[PDB]
């Protein structure tokens, strides 16, 4: 902390770029909201997805119901040529407005020093952290503005959160549903229930 | 750079101390003329101290003026012991003709006219007499003094018409008179008369009426008079008829007037009888008649308007350095009712000692005073503002100076005051005070420093015994002091001993003066801010002092200690309190003195003891018949260096040897002849006395110029074998490892480092040379060069590097070492002083700011200069170009865009819901 720097630097070059990046990271969110579209694609695809999800949940938790019923639907889905799967046949935006602005800055706020980082850095990285200076004697903790900008960028990622084919798919479902066990899995609940007591104390 | 061009630099220029002058140009247009000790000629403007043209020629005594004369539009100057004669124009500084004379002594000069014009001028040089024309210069004729070996011909006169007289005296035997006449060259009758009572007529007597000589004989208390045209066996009038006694131990003298060399002088004249006794008298053929006598007069001048002839008289009034001046009409004695000026000086012991007059014909008059110290004043016939202007010409010879920091604001004072529960409540109180101050909110006695201080009050001391204080930005003398009884040649040392960082404690500085004839010495202590002696009285030195050091160890009042060494090898410690004495009884044996005498060429080195005495420790000589020490240098104690090593090309390190206690010694030969001349260098340690390096550079003689910085050395000299100036540079490197990297005791290093060096050439000559400085040593270091033309040059040290590729390898290529620059260049793009040239430039001073990117420069010679330098482009100040309007036109753009695209997405989304 051996140097004495103009306070006008603090005022007019530091706070501007702890602000700008914050408001730009907000605007990016709001504009992304305003940008995204949404198709009205088709009745066919939506229906097909819905039934595929019915199949998924069948394979997942089809083990709380009578066995014959599970097997009945499994047959309605797998039965040769009746089974449903055997009859139906058919970054950049992030990075770039952040890399274009660092350039503007380093073209604008160039010929001076900004601040100090309290952990010692490596020397080879000097010529790109200062970028205006012609001392080639300072330690590299004394940086230019661009580094402050990028540091702010990476540091304010986590503080916006706090303030805010068809046929093959069908056949794969069919194949993954062929191998399936009912496993009814309800066949001791009676005893388990009447094992210790009934539990209710909120009346 | 317009800003620095007009915000922080400046240049005062002076001429020195007036010997001669000449007023009363045609009416007197705006101007007057002087001819000073420093060989200058100036043409000042008589409404305000300001120069039209200087024509400074030569510092050293081969241009020193010996006489001066104004022929109403032009001037005449006789320099170099009678040899050279010049005429100027008095309008633009434009010379019109110069010539040279034979060898002589210039007994005197006069301006002769034959009957109605002034065509010729006359010169007397103790052997002959010369007579030249005015406009041409080309000699008219010379005659020879009849005997010219014992007479000491001391005076010329010409009462207008016809002819010329030449007058000489042997001390206590006789005088001879001679007459020549124009356009012959021939010696008219010469007269001799015996007069064994005078011993000179240089400053004794002068012609009064149309041939008439009158000289005083204090023996017989009378006046021996002579018509010089129609009488010999000179007459005598006893000065007892008039109660007009002489003084006891005086050489009384005579003051005539001759406003026209074509008409005779006037029959009224002045006598200086005693120091403060002046008499006006009048001469008829035999009847002397007193008109007035002045008993309390120090100074008087004659003057003459178109017809009238007047006498200005000076007097003290009663005291408090208050003088009065009055006019008198010479023909009568009658004082003129009006025209009493009354003025006063500000200093304590200071006397006018000189008075010149200018006269109007409204009737007006303006006076010029060269008071003692060197000061100059121009007084006008007014009441309210009587001093039209004042000119402080003592600064034309500066000796040593310093730059001191200003005092504090209130904020910082109470802040210091701010610094268990007592701690907390103290803090709170001070905070609440500053708070109330903020709420409430929203020249010698009111000045204080600013952030990144650049104001840096200056203290300069002067060969005439006059101390100053200046602001260092638009330099305005704020205070002055005068310490008396100071010879022309003495020796000063100026030490700073407590600065402005401890609010209740007042600063102080200290000054050591020698006398140079008796060896006596004096210690004056003061406060550099207001200019006042301090209350504490310094001790009285009995013996001749030799040297002194400053010893930054403090006392309980934050003051350094200033050890002084006697001639009988006994120490004196100025703040001699008990605390300091115990500190010394502890740490004395780590304090060493080194002394040097060039007469016999020997060096010595002493150390302290528990008590204050000195035991000789090392001793060393140099033969004074082949070596003659020129100067000795040592590192500035007030420097701090950042890096202990220099990174090599392949990420290796080369460590450097600092040796605080080192010193450089430079010598030159006795057998001066340009085949066998040589310059010697020695590098010594102050503690032990061992020579690190001992070098010789042959065929080189010249006046040298040296700099000895942190681990490098530079010296400039002159090569007689290719008749060119040269630079030579040294660097010291220990090696690749560190030897007790934390301590550096000089009693522990056996192994001596490796010297690198190199020699370049330089296309010009040199005057004072110095190096930049700033605390923390970070930024690049430059060399400030004073050329003879007055321009300053900033040279980068990194250009003078002994490790320069010299047909590079690839390591040097990587190390970007700029191989061996031939003929180190001079282009006028790095001159500080664009049109602010300094004339003689005996010296330079460089001081550090608080901003670490600026250095404060002061060039002192016959004329001052002051500025700031930026070795590395001011990296810690914002840009001096900032656009504060764009940035306040951007944030609002973004804030309103954010509000916009907040209220503009909530809505589109809501509308997506209720489609
Ligand atoms: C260092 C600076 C960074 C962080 C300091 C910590 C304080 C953070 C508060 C500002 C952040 C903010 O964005 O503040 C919004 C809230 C609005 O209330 P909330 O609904 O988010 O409550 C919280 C309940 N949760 C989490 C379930 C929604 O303000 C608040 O509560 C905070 C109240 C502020 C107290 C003064
Ligand atoms: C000064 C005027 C500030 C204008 C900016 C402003 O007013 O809007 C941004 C935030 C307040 O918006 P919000 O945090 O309530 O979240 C709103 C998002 N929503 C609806 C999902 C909760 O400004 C802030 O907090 C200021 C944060 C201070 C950092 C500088
Ligand atoms: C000394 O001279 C100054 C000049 O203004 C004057 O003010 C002061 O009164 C004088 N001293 C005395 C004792 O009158
Ligand atoms: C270094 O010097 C200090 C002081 O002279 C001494 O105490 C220490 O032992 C030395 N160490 C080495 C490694 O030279
Ligand atoms: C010095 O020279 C510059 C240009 O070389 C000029 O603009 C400036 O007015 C000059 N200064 C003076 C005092 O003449």
């Amino acid at each position: 902390p051996e140097l004495l720097l103009d306070s006008n630097i603090r005022l007019w070059v530091v706070l501007p770029i702890v602000i700008i990046t914050f408001f730009v990271g907000m605007i990016r969110h709001y504009v992304s909201i305003l940008l995204q579209s949404d198709k009205k694609l088709t009745q066919e695809q939506v229906s097909d997805s819905q039934v595929l999800i019915r199949s998924r949940v069948l394979r997942e938790n089809g083990k709380y119901i009578p066995k014959q019923s599970f097997l009945t639907r499994k047959y309605y889905f797998n039965n040769p040529e009746d089974g449903f799967f055997k009859k139906t046949k058919r970054n950049v935006t992030n990075v770039l407005p952040m890399i274009l602005i660092g350039g503007w800055i380093n073209m604008t706020f160039s010929g001076f020093v900004t601040t100090k980082v309290p952990f010692p850095l490596t020397l080879r990285f000097k010529p790109m952290l200062q970028q205006g200076i012609e001392l080639l004697t300072l330690d590299a903790s004394w940086v230019s503005s661009a580094s402050w900008y990028f540091l702010n960028v990476f540091g304010l990622r986590s503080i916006y959160s706090l303030i805010l084919d068809t046929n093959k798919a069908f056949k794969t479902e069919w194949e993954a549903l062929e191998l399936t066990d009912h496993q009814w899995a309800l066949d001791d609940v009676e005893e388990e229930l009447m094992a210790k007591d009934l539990h209710f104390e909120g009346m | 750079y317009e800003d620095q061009v007009g915000k922080f630099d400046w240049r005062q220029q002076y001429v020195g101390k007036v010997k001669f002058a000449s007023l009363e140009f045609s009416p007197g247009s705006k101007k007057l003329v002087v001819a000073t000790e420093k060989n200058v000629i100036a043409a000042l403007n008589s409404r305000t101290g300001e120069i039209l043209w200087r024509h400074v020629d030569k510092g050293t005594a081969e241009g020193a003026v010996d006489a001066m004369l104004l022929h109403g539009q032009d001037v005449i100057t006789v320099s170099n012991g009678g040899r050279i004669m010049r005429s100027w124009e008095t309008n633009i500084g434009g010379l019109n003709w110069e010539i040279t004379l034979d060898s002589g002594s210039f007994q005197a000069l006069g301006l002769v006219g034959l009957q109605e014009s002034v065509r010729y001028i006359a010169v007397l040089k103790k052997t002959t007499l010369a007579l030249h024309h005015l406009s041409s210069g080309h000699l008219k004729w010379v005659e020879h003094l009849p005997e010219s070996d014992s007479i000491h011909y001391q005076m010329v006169y010409s009462y207008g018409s016809g002819v010329v007289w030449a007058l000489g005296v042997v001390p206590f035997s006789h005088v001879n008179i001679v007459k020549f006449n124009v356009e012959d060259g021939e010696i008219v009758q010469q007269v001799r008369v015996s007069t064994p009572w005078l011993q000179h007529l240089s400053g004794a007597c002068g012609v009064v009426d149309e041939a008439v000589l009158v000289c005083p004989d204090p023996s017989s208390r009378s006046l021996q008079t002579l018509a010089l045209e129609t009488e010999w066996e000179l007459r005598q009038i006893p000065l007892q008829s008039l109660d007009l006694e002489f003084g006891s131990g005086f050489q009384p003298r005579v003051l005539p007037t001759q406003p026209n060399p074509v008409d005779a002088s006037r029959a009224q004249f002045f006598l200086h009888l005693s120091p403060s006794h002046y008499a006006l008298l009048q001469y008829h053929y035999g009847t002397l008649s007193l008109l007035k006598n002045f008993p309390q007069t120090a100074l008087v001048s004659f003057a003459t308007t178109g017809e009238k002839t007047v006498a200005a008289v000076m007097a003290c009034r009663n005291f408090n350095q208050t003088y009065t001046i009055n006019l008198y009409l010479v023909e009568t004695g009658r004082r003129l009712l009006d025209t009493t000026i009354t003025f006063s000086l500000e200093q304590s012991g200071t006397r006018p000692e000189r008075l010149y007059i200018q006269v109007f014909l409204k009737v007006g008059y303006r006076a010029l005073v060269q008071t003692e110290d060197h000061l100059l004043l121009f007084l006008q016939q007014l009441a309210g503002k009587v001093v039209l202007w004042s000119r402080e010409e003592s600064l034309a010879e500066v000796v040593c100076l310093e730059m001191v920091d200003l005092p504090l604001t209130g904020a910082q004072a109470e802040l210091e005051g701010e610094f268990l529960l007592g701690m907390f409540l103290k803090r709170l109180s001070s905070q609440l005070i500053l708070l109330q101050a903020w709420t409430s909110h929203l020249n010698i006695d009111t000045l204080a420093r600013d952030e990144f201080n650049l104001q840096k009050m200056m203290v300069m001391v002067t060969a005439s015994g006059k101390l100053f204080g200046i602001e260092s930005s638009s330099g305005t003398i704020l205070w002055k002091q005068y310490l008396p009884n100071v010879k022309p040649d003495s020796s000063f040392k100026l030490m700073v001993q407590r600065t402005t960082a401890h609010f209740p404690h007042p600063p102080q500085c200290t000054l050591l003066v020698k006398d140079k004839e008796s060896g006596m010495s004096s210690l004056y202590v003061f406060n550099p801010i207001f200019g006042k002696w301090s209350q504490v009285a310094p001790p009285v030195l009995k013996r001749p002092i030799l040297q002194s050091l400053l010893l930054p160890v403090m006392d309980q009042d934050y003051a350094k200690v200033l050890l002084l060494i006697d001639d009988e090898y006994k120490v004196t410690a100025f703040p001699a309190t008990r605390n300091v004495l115990r500190q010394l009884h502890e740490l004395a044996p780590s304090i060493f003195f080194y002394l040097v005498d060039a007469e016999q060429g020997r060096l010595c080195g002493y150390r302290l003891r528990k008590d204050l005495t000195t035991e000789l420790s090392w001793e060393l000589t140099i033969p004074p018949e082949v070596q003659r020490i020129v100067k000795v240098k040592g590192k500035r104690s007030s420097e701090h260096v950042h890096s202990q090593g220099r990174v090599m090309g392949d990420r290796s390190v080369l460590y450097k040897s600092l040796n605080p206690n080192l010193l450089a010694v430079v010598t030159e030969s006795t057998d001066a002849h340009h085949e066998r001349t040589f310059i010697g260098i020695f590098l010594i340690d102050g503690v032990t006395g061992r020579i690190i390096h001992s070098s010789v550079q042959k065929k080189a003689k010249g006046p040298v110029h040296i700099v000895h910085s942190e681990n490098w050395v530079v010296y400039q000299y002159w090569n007689t074998k290719a008749r060119r100036n040269e630079f030579t540079v040294l660097e010291l490197y220990e090696g690749t490892e560190q030897y007790n990297a934390t301590a550096f005791s000089s009693l522990d290093r056996p192994q001596l480092p490796q010297v690198l060096q190199q020699s370049y050439i330089f296309p010009s000559s040199i005057s004072a040379m110095e190096a930049t400085i700033t605390e923390r040593g970070i930024t690049s270091r430059h060399l400030l060069i004073g050329l003879p033309s007055g321009a300053i040059l900033s040279l980068p040290k990194a250009l003078l590097d002994p490790r320069r590729p010299e047909i590079p390898t690839e390591q040097s290529r990587e190390e970007n070492l700029i191989p061996y620059s031939p003929d180190v260049q001079i282009h006028a793009e790095r001159f500080i002083n664009y049109n602010q040239t300094v004339s003689r430039m005996r010296g330079i001073y460089t001081a550090p700011s608080g901003l670490e990117s600026t250095c404060l420069v002061v060039a002192y010679g016959l004329d001052i200069y002051q500025t700031r330098v930026y070795p590395s482009k001011q990296f810690d100040v914002l840009k001096d170009d900032y656009d504060y309007v764009l940035i306040s036109s951007v944030l609002f753009g973004l804030v309103f865009a954010t509000m916009i695209t907040k209220r503009l997405a909530q809505v589109k989304l809501l509308n997506r819901a209720w489609r």
